[PDB]
């Protein structure tokens, strides 16, 4: 679970990285599609799967979309993430594991981007915090 | 991966003594019981609303046979798996689009009902062989996807 | 987290396998130090680490003991397993990938034991149950 | 593994560019403070209560160097990582018992220490290399575990 310290660090973090997250975005998925090719059956509905793509573009704004509401709602998960997990658990049906790989592609880009305020405290907090992320969503799973 | 003697006997044994038209189906239908997600590829197999009709649908239970008996061309050489499953590999990836962590978790649940099976007889050391067989199969598996 | 259904399913299932559980933590950890070897290095200080052993038999006795508290105190695992939690964190210090190993052989044993209860209802339950415990475990590490 | 021209390079030029003195301390530190139960054996080096005391700890330092000079072997000849660990992996097993998951949370915050050290040419190409050389790494130094 979240303490105190950890909810300060997210919410601190997320104060200064915030203006970039559609770059995060574009460039976690970019990542996950290219070191793990397997995430890439999830949009196999797009009509291609490519780095720095339109489609990857506007999927980063929704995962950032995604993370955004987690840092607001960071006090309650499970209830703040009550509609992605029933879209990923009913419609989606994305196995847990991706959400680990994404979470990994998420705190690389941060380091590349902001090496400085990437500490090992804001890195200790966020892991975790990404974790119950992915943890929330897999609430309406099984 | 060096197979010992008592890990090619420990396969063949189990493999020979399972009748794969209840243990296919069983795994399958516990996969999409404990691993719903697994559902994802079976939008045309009918009813699986629930655990009482996934265990009723016909369709789940003969593509649990066909999983089962996808695993006999690995147990007849242990030292070709990769090789012998890359066409499957790609069929599953590009064809198929399923996840390949399934793999995994599939394998799981086939442990999990080989176990049942087995009773006592599934030891630590049988389970180790086994599970070994199985990650190798699921390494295989999942190898061609790009 | 456990729902109704969850929680229904688990305290049934321990009603049933609760009169084993010293055989079932004998053939957990009996099964984990020889299936995954790593996970001797906990018991280090011992002079070895044998299946079956009366070492073994004693330990699978305090984490079986662990569980019957967990099924007791399913509805709030964080607070139940508080001192637990402590335990692992500052003293023991056990990476938490071996929590999921451990896991995974209780759920083998259970499937060899009572093959007839441990339906796929149940076994979804007590794997959702089980990794409630390894998160309530983990919960004073970082 | 079979290692491409591109990984080789990728492998060369991130480690012939890395301060070891310097990325070293900043590996092992980061992953005594994200994964805390590391700390289970270095008792020996005294105050690791909280980040900064972490940071300040010059045993730390010491060792996070000694650890990334140990990748030196690896880089040198790619095709023979398993023999080459051989001993070492012996060692941590029987000797310092350590619990090799361990060396798979070294290895990702030597990734998230690597990211920022090179930025933007830190592409999910070298990525892909980089995770996939200490992933090889990672798995030679838990083989030896019996
Ligand atoms: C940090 C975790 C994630 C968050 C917060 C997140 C968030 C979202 C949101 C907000 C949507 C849009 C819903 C809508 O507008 O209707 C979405 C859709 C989707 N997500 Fe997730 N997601 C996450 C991880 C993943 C992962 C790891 C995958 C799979 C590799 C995935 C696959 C999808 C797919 C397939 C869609 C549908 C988009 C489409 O059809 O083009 N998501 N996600
Ligand atoms: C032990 C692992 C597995 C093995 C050895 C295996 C084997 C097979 C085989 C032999 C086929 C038929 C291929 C052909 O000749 O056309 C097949 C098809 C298929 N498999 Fe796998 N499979 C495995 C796991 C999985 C998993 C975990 C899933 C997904 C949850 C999956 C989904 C499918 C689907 C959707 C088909 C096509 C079914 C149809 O439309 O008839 N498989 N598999
Ligand atoms: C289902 C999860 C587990 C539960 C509920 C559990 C429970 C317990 C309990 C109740 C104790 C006794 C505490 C005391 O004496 O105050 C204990 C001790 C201990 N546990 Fe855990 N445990 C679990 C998993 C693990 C795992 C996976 C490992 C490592 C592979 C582990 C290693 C230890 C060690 C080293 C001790 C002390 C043994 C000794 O020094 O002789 N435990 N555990
Ligand atoms: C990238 C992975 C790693 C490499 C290449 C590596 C390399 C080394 C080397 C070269 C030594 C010196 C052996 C000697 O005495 O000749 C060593 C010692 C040691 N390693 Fe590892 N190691 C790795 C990861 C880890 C991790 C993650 C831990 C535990 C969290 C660990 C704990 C130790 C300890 C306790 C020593 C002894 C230090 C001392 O004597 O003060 N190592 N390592």
């Amino acid at each position: 679970s979240l303490s105190d310290k950890d909810k300060a660090a997210v919410r601190a973090l997320w104060s200064k990285i915030g203006k970039s997250s559609d770059a995060i975005g574009n460039d976690a998925l970019s990542r996950m599609i290219v070191v793990y090719p397997q995430t890439k059956i999830y949009f196999s509905h797009w009509p291609d799967v490519t780095p720095g793509s339109p489609n990857i573009k506007a999927h980063g704004k929704k995962v950032m979309g995604g993370i955004a509401l987690a840092v607001s709602k960071i006090d309650d998960l499970k209830t703040g993430l009550m509609e992605l997990s029933e879209q990923h658990a009913y419609k989606l049906r994305v196995d847990p594991s991706n959400f680990k790989i994404l979470n990994h592609c998420i705190l690389v880009v941060i380091s590349t981007m902001f090496p400085k305020e990437f500490t090992p405290e804001a890195h200790v907090s966020l892991d975790k915090f990404l974790s119950g992320v992915a943890l929330a969503l897999a609430e309406r799973y099984r | 991966v060096e197979w010992t003697d008592f890990e090619r006997a420990t396969i063949k044994d189990i493999f020979s003594k399972l009748e794969y038209d209840v243990v296919g189906p069983a795994t399958l239908a516990r996969c999409l019981v404990v691993y719903p997600w697994t559902q994802r590829y079976f939008g045309k197999f009918g009813n699986l609303y629930n655990a009482a009709a996934i265990a009723q649908n016909a369709m789940v239970s003969k593509h649990g046979t066909t999983i089962l008996n996808g695993l006999d061309r690995a147990v007849k050489n242990m030292d070709d798996i990769t090789n012998t499953y890359a066409e499957l590999s790609v069929l599953h990836s590009e064809k198929l689009h399923v996840d390949p962590d399934n793999f995994k978790l599939l394998a799981d649940c086939l442990t999990i009902v080989v176990a049942a099976r087995f009773g006592s007889a599934f030891t630590g050391e049988v389970q180790a062989a086994f599970q070994k067989f199985m990650a190798v199969v699921v390494s295989s598996l999942g190898k061609q996807y790009r």
